[PDB]
């Protein structure tokens, strides 16, 4: 799974005098929130149907997580990039599609 | 002199093409999609502020990041037959509408209108299959 997050910075006093390296803290928080969100949902729904609820849950979780830090960062958009399975099972997925064609 | 500098931003429509990438349909059928986007600058000051220095590549990066998400979210609900048989470009039009107007005269922060970018057209160039599926076909 990969994810991209776009954010702005407001009230620079908070950004400068609250947390050391706020960007790294936000990256760690984003990774934690993404792990927590993906943990709850099943694989196939993440692959195909949940790609909208996954992002919606991740953005809310990140906003709730970075609240105590009181960093100056405000959040614009959290967008879900790709949730491809590993290559080894990707071979099996391609084999399944070829199996459908062979069945015909 | 020596006080005012000038930055030039081209108002002509810019074309950004996406290389081959894999998408997952509703039946886990992997597809390889080539698509291009055409965008113009709406607010030159806002676009210059949002992208550091008004560089075109910086705006193209954000456009890529959002467009990939919306396109994957739209394809996830569709059949490969639904995608190939689509001739009115309904999914592309919906993707363009989502890119131009985001989700929450208010302007949503996740919309491209929050930046100085307006998407005028989204089209798909070619839809291919993985080499194994193509060989089976």
């Amino acid at each position: 799974v990969e994810m991209n997050v776009q954010y702005r910075v407001t009230n620079p006093e908070k950004y400068l005098y609250s947390v050391t390296s706020p960007d790294d803290s936000l990256r760690q928080a984003t990774d934690s929130a993404l792990r927590g969100v993906i943990g709850k949902y099943t694989m196939d729904r993440i692959l195909t149907e949940g790609r909208t609820v996954i992002r919606s849950d991740t953005q809310r979780e990140l906003e709730e997580t970075i609240r105590p830090y009181d960093m100056g960062i405000t959040l614009l958009d959290v967008n879900f990039q790709a949730a491809r399975p590993p290559e080894e099972v990707k071979a099996a997925f391609d084999d399944a599609i070829a199996a459908r064609e062979n069945e015909q | 002199p020596f006080i005012e500098t000038v930055k030039m931003l081209d108002a002509r429509i810019q074309t950004m093409d996406n290389q081959a990438d894999r998408f997952v349909t509703k039946e886990k059928k992997d597809l390889i999609v080539d698509s291009y986007i055409k965008w113009r600058i709406s607010d030159f000051s806002r676009y210059y502020l949002a992208t550091g220095g008004g560089d075109i590549s910086q705006a193209e990066v954000l456009l890529k990041r959002k467009f990939s998400d919306r396109l994957r979210s739209e394809i996830g609900r569709l059949d490969v037959k639904d995608i190939v048989t689509d001739s009115r470009g309904r999914l592309t039009l919906e993707v363009r509408d989502a890119l131009n107007s985001g989700s929450a005269p208010v302007i949503n922060p996740n919309s491209m209108a929050a930046l100085g970018i307006e998407v005028v057209d989204v089209r798909i160039k070619q839809i291919n299959l993985p080499t194994e599926v193509s060989e089976a076909i």
